[PDB]
């Protein structure tokens, strides 16, 4: 296929979460949790996270709770079997903005804004796809190219149309830790958060990981031990052979 | 005053009881109660009665502050239950199960 | 180291009794160790790091 | 050489179901084994279509069941025959168990054939329990709280194991779809062991009514016990279709059909018709775990019996005294059946403890007894 | 113990001569009314009492206990059964 | 227990489906489906059923589909992704009188009326129960009952105090067919419609187990015949024995 | 008689075609056969007997 | 074919002298050095074209397969494509 239609792969950026013993950066998790909040929140969902899940990740359980409860979600019917709305709670899942995918549609032209809790799996590229993407809207596309009404260029994207516009500038969200918020430093917080979100146990899997490859190597060299010598009668065995 | 909330679908009556309604709850002899009980077994603090408020007869919830023993009436075959939510009247029973509950606070219980 | 055999190795089960002791002290020594070491190659990353904000 | 016993794997098809020498006197009691299989089958098969259809979440599994009755093609077919199928294979293993201990099946040199049996009836027990649960009606559901409880009366650590299997803090979603893939799996289990006990059956054979060796007189299984075991798969599937077609529902309880409702409790739990013996032996004794102990111990005293028939005769078809006492068995156990499904009032309070007392009494004091007597009976009046 | 044909592991035999018909050649259902009637009664009534004797207690028991716990749950039986609990 | 508690055990009616060679009277089946909407349908659903069910058993599809289309069902959100009702259809299921349980309740002095689709299964009787406790309400209850408020006393359903009143009396349904509705009528056609609504397949499965019964008969027969054939020769076996 | 034998029975590839034949032809009629018993047995009960009124 | 220990099934030996060493009493890691240098040097030399000749065309085929399915997806390549097509 032309590579227009494949779209251009992304750069391998070095990511804190790269390489074996590396964890993610949870400052720059909750920096990037900011800005799904404050940007992508307006589009896109973020349907399998619970406030749960940012406890002893990005936040304490009281800010978790806080956000939660600002919250209005639907309750079980009152006593007279009319609907009721309760405060969020911290098992609760973080609520779209849109209630189906007609409503999400209408608001945006037509296309539709995935949910973002798996994007970061659910393309090629991973985090490098997302931080590319969100990075890469050039301010006039490439002479010739020809956008449908209601596109924007972008490289990455396939086919190069894409319908989500160019949406982190500078100082768009003011980070609470003071982090100079620059077009790039919001596409690497985001881009770390959605990472996150996709693949939870990241941090987990990769110590238990350490520990299986130090247990196993050391298994290994010991099974190789016990084979040679458990075979040596075997490899050592001589003849001696006289014609009858 | 009786709150309901639910917890695991059931609901969960709470009741911040008076002195008067403790008082009238310490007085029914043991001895005569389809399930014997003293509302010392009951709560774990005079002025918390929590309850699985399902009706233990069938599985209906009780009405609260109605009754004939002035606690909890269940509608559905009229059964009645106490200030300490031990039945007195009616089909049911057992009375009103109490749920593992913990005061974490003084404020706030986990149940 | 006659002696160390004789206890140690010798009968089956002291020699199975002294692997499953050892794997639980290996087991409990290890895990804390790597948290440690994990600890320190990823310093100022973790949510235990940056908790001390809040 | 004839190709079925020079090819290694034809080899083992016909040593068990074609060459297989077996004595040639085995009555009508002998087709139990065919039936069980048959039964195993059936559930195999409607089983498996059961799996097409129905929904593992607690939210939808009833619906589910209701799909396959209403809506799949003969789905009220392969529901109805596989949840009578779990009756008639309860039938035919007691048949097979009283066959067994009947024609003393337990001696040596089969004890190892009988112990892995054991084990297959626990299996089944087991099978048939989560089974039930799947349908998520209020017997279901109701049903899986009491039976896991039970487990709590294990000391110190039973509570911690109940949650633990329920993945819960009561029966609910997770305890219900890891109910599905255990009932899934665990008739494949079953079916292995099955297989286990004829492999190790085969070194001595079938035992024969009479009790002595068939060494003298052998027939072929085929074609004799297959035409034979014919006569009873036509009788079993003659049983099968006045459940399955007439009455589907006269086996099982209608508060299955009302959807699970944690709240609500059902008027009367009682287990399916073929655990009440065990549920009665339970109810017998006052104590949680002495009544969990003894209903475990009600199974597991089978074990026992190579041990306790001490007998120099194999069998009952020439002990006159053992054939009563056998008969006073196997009616008290049918005792303990009704008594698991009466109300907990007098006066089936204390005749329940009368028959659990009964029925450990005949594996360790009366059949002991008996076998002994009959010992020096047989010398004695022979002389 | 059990061995295959032709190693069975039978005392030798000797001196027992056997001998059959074709099943094309007999009559499969020769005497089956003879058999039917008197064969099932001789074997029937040889073992009658070896199933009568436990099943009429065990049913005279659960009649007894039935009927027991029907009148001790009826107006006329509350004061032996406030007794009985 | 009480006889009280239990309930009284209903009659054994001779209903016209029971036989192993009967079918349901259709007739009555069409007479019950209309008790059941004017009456029982105030308050009792019927959840498992479809329109479509009802075709070729009590209705022509012309008359269901009639039915169908005069309520209004939940539709697909519209292109501004706003909710959307839609005429009902034949896949569509008959609807309850109540959004939920809370709403069934408190129309029901706290009692929930189950849902019917069941019910005829989920009962010890059967139809039985249903005919005997709808025709069951005495005019006065036994002298010296205490019935709670909003019980009526019925002996056949356990504990006697149901929450349900009685419903069927002389003449509130006119039947389309100009048979009598007397209350023993009218319970009787209902029963039969509830019957039929748990077990749909009642007619096709007695006629297939017909077809069964016989092949399998015949076979057990021919069974029997064979193996006596092929077993003849040991059975027919005589020996002589010359001791050596 | 010899015949017949020999025809339909003598060779198992004759004897297995005759019997599935015969299964076809018994399958068709006792369909049809108990279909018409059960509509007598049945009459003005099923759908199809007051199916005309509408 | 293949019986088990006793009669195997092996042509009748007879003037083989087998001898070896306990486990206990060998060093199993004895000349591992010169094995794990000069025998694998040995044994890989000995088999190298049988990998390397069907690898290497293999790899080259992919090669010029992939740099041309390349170019026909250029600018360049389109007059080239339309004729492919
Ligand atoms: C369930 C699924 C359906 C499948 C059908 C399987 C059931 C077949 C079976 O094993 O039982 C038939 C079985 C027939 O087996 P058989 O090979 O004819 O003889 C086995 C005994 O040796 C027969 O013992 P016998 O030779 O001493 O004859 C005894 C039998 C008479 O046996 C018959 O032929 C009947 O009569 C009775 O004991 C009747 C009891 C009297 C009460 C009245 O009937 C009985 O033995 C019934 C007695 C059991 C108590
Ligand atoms: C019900 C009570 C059963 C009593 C049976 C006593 C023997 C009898 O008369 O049976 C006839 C026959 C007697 O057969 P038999 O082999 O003893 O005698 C044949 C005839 N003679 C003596 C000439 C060789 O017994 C059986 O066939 C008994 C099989 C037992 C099956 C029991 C199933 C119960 C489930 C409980 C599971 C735990
Ligand atoms: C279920 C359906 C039953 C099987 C129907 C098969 C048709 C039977 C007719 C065929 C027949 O009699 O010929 C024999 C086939 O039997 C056979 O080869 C099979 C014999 C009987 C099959 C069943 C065996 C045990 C059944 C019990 C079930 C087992 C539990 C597992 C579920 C040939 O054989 P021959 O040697 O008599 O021919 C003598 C000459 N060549
Ligand atoms: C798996 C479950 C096995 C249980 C079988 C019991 C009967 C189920 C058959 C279904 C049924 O209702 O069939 C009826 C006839 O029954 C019959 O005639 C079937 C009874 C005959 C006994 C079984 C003989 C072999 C069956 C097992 C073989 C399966 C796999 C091997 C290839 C009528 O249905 P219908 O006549 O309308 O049907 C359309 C063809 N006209
Ligand atoms: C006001 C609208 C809007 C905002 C703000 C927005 N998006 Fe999107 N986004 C879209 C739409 C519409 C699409 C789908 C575009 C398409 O399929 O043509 C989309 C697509 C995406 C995709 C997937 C592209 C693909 O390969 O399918 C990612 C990843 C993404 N957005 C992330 C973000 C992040 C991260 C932010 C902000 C930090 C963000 N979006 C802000 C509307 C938005
Ligand atoms: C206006 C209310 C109302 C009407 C009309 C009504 N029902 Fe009910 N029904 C109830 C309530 C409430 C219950 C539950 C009673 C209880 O649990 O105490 C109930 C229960 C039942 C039960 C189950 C009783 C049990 O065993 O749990 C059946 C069957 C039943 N109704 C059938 C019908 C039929 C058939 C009709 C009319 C043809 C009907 N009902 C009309 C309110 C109604
Ligand atoms: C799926 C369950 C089972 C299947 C399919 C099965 C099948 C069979 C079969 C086919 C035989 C040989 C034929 C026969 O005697 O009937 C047999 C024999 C036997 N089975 Fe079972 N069996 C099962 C369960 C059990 C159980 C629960 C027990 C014991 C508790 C048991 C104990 C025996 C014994 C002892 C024999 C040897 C009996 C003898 O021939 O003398 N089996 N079984
Ligand atoms: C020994 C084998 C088996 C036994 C004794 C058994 C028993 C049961 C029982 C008793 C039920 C409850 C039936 C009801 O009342 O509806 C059931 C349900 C079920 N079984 Fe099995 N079963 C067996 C094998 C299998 C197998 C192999 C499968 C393969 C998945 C399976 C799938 C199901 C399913 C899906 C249900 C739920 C649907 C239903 O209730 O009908 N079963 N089983
Ligand atoms: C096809 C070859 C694979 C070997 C296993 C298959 C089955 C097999 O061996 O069949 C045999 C026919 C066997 N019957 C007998 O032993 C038997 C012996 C003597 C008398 C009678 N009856 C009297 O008249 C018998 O019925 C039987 O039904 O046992 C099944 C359970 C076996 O299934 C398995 O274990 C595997 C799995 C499906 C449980
Ligand atoms: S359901 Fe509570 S009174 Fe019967």
């Amino acid at each position: 296929m032309t590579a227009a239609e494949h779209g251009l792969h992304p750069a391998e950026y070095p990511w804190p979460q790269n390489g074996m013993l590396s964890t993610f950066d949870h400052a720059s998790l909750r920096r990037g949790y900011q800005v799904y909040k404050e940007v992508c929140a307006a589009c896109h969902s973020l349907d399998r996270i619970a406030w749960r899940n940012l406890v002893g990740v990005t936040h304490t359980t009281d800010e978790a709770k806080a956000f939660a409860e600002e919250l209005e979600y639907d309750d079980e019917p009152d006593d007279e079997g009319n609907p009721r709305k309760r405060p969020g709670k911290l098992a609760d899942y973080i609520p779209g903005p849109y209630p189906n995918e007609q409503a999400a549609r209408a608001a945006n032209q037509g296309a539709l804004p995935p949910d973002l809790s798996l994007i970061a799996k659910a393309r090629h590229g991973g985090a490098d796809y997302i931080f590319a993407l969100l990075t890469g809207y050039p301010d006039e596309p490439p002479a010739g190219v020809v956008l449908a009404p209601g596109m924007n260029y972008n490289p990455y994207f396939p086919g190069g149309g894409i319908g989500m516009a160019r949406t982190l500038f500078d100082g768009v969200v003011e980070y609470e830790d003071g982090t100079p918020a620059t077009t790039s430093q919001m596409a690497k917080d985001v881009a770390a958060f959605l990472t996150w979100a996709a693949e939870p146990e990241h941090d987990e899997r990769k110590k238990l990981g350490l520990k299986a490859i130090i247990v196993i190597s050391a298994m290994l060299g010991l099974s190789v031990y016990i084979k040679k010598f458990k075979w040596s009668p075997i490899k050592n065995r001589k003849f001696i052979y006289n014609p009858p | 005053k009786n709150v309901i909330i639910k917890w695991r679908g059931k609901p969960i009556f709470i009741r911040h009881r008076t002195s008067e309604e403790i008082e009238e709850a310490n007085e029914v002899n043991v001895a005569t109660l389809r399930d014997p009980q003293t509302d010392d077994e009951r709560v774990q603090k005079p002025e918390w009665l929590v309850m699985i408020g399902v009706c233990t007869h069938l599985g209906c919830v009780p009405i609260g502050e109605a009754g004939d023993f002035g606690g909890w009436f269940c509608p559905c075959h009229g059964s009645h239950y106490d200030i300490s939510g031990r039945i007195r009247r009616g089909p049911a029973p057992l009375n009103l199960e109490i749920p593992e509950y913990d005061f974490a606070d003084a404020e706030t219980l986990v149940i | 180291a006659t002696t160390f055999y004789n206890v140690f190795v010798k009968r089956n089960s002291a020699f199975v009794a002294t692997i499953l002791a050892s794997a639980f002290v290996f087991d409990m020594t290890f895990e804390t160790a790597i948290d440690n070491f994990w600890d320190r190659i990823n310093a100022g990353k973790q949510w235990k790091d940056i908790r001390h904000k809040y | 050489m004839a190709l079925r016993k020079k090819n290694s794997l034809l080899n083992m098809a016909n040593s068990y179901v074609l060459d297989s020498p077996q004595p040639s006197n085995l009555n009508y009691f002998w087709n139990f084994g065919s039936l069980l299989a048959l039964c195993l089958v059936i559930q195999l098969a409607t089983g498996i279509t059961l799996a097409m259809h129905y929904t593992s979440h607690a939210s939808l599994a009833f619906d589910s069941v209701e799909h396959i009755m209403r809506d799949v093609n003969f789905g009220w077919f392969i529901r109805y025959a596989h949840a009578n199928t779990a009756s008639f294979f309860f039938i035919c293993i007691y048949a097979h168990m009283g066959r067994n201990i009947y024609y003393g099946s337990y001696k040596t040199p089969r004890v190892l054939p009988w112990s892995i049996g054991v084990i297959i009836f626990l299996l089944l027990i087991i099978t048939a329990f989560m089974g039930y649960v799947l349908v998520f009606g209020q017997m279901s559901l109701w049903g899986a709280t009491v039976i896991c409880n039970l487990v709590s009366a294990i000391p110190w650590l039973g509570e911690d194991i109940v949650h633990f299997l329920w993945g819960g803090f009561s029966v609910g979603n997770p305890t219900l779809q890891r109910f599905f893939a255990l009932h899934y799996l665990m008739p494949f289990v079953l079916a292995v062991f099955a297989l286990l006990h004829l492999i190790a059956l085969h070194t001595a054979g079938s035992s024969n009514p009479l009790g002595i060796t068939s060494n003298v007189d052998k027939l072929s299984m085929h074609p004799y016990y297959s035409f034979k075991d014919l006569i009873t798969v036509f009788a079993f599937l003659l049983m099968f279709t006045l459940f399955v077609f007439f009455s589907p529902d006269k086996l099982g309880h209608p508060d299955n059909y009302i959807p699970a409702n944690p709240m609500v409790t059902p008027a009367s739990i009682v287990p399916e018709w073929y655990l009440l013996p065990f549920y009665a032996i339970l109810r017998a004794i006052p104590d949680k775990l002495g009544g969990v102990i003894a209903m475990v111990a009600a199974i597991l005293i089978l074990l026992i019996l190579p041990i306790v028939d001490r007998s120099i005769i194999r069998g009952n078809a020439f002990k006159p005294i053992s054939k009563l006492l056998f008969g006073f068995f196997i009616c008290n156990f049918l005792l303990l059946g009704v008594l698991g499904q009466v109300h907990i009032e007098p006066p089936f309070i204390v005749l329940g403890q009368i028959c659990t007392i009964f029925y450990f009494s005949y594996f360790l004091i009366l059949l002991p007894m008996v076998s002994t007597i009959e010992n020096i009976f047989f010398y004695i009046g022979s002389l | 113990y059990m061995g295959w044909w032709g190693h069975m592991g039978s005392p030798p035999q000797k001196g027992i001569a056997g001998y059959t018909i074709s099943p094309f050649a007999a009559r499969p259902f020769a005497g089956v009314v003879h058999a039917a009637i008197f064969n099932t009664f001789r074997r029937t009534k040889n073992q009658a009492l070896f199933v009568i004797l436990p099943v009429s207690f065990f049913y005279y028991v659960w009649t007894q206990a039935s009927e027991k716990n029907e009148w001790l749950y009826t107006k006329a039986g509350r004061h032996e059964l406030a007794k009985a609990l």
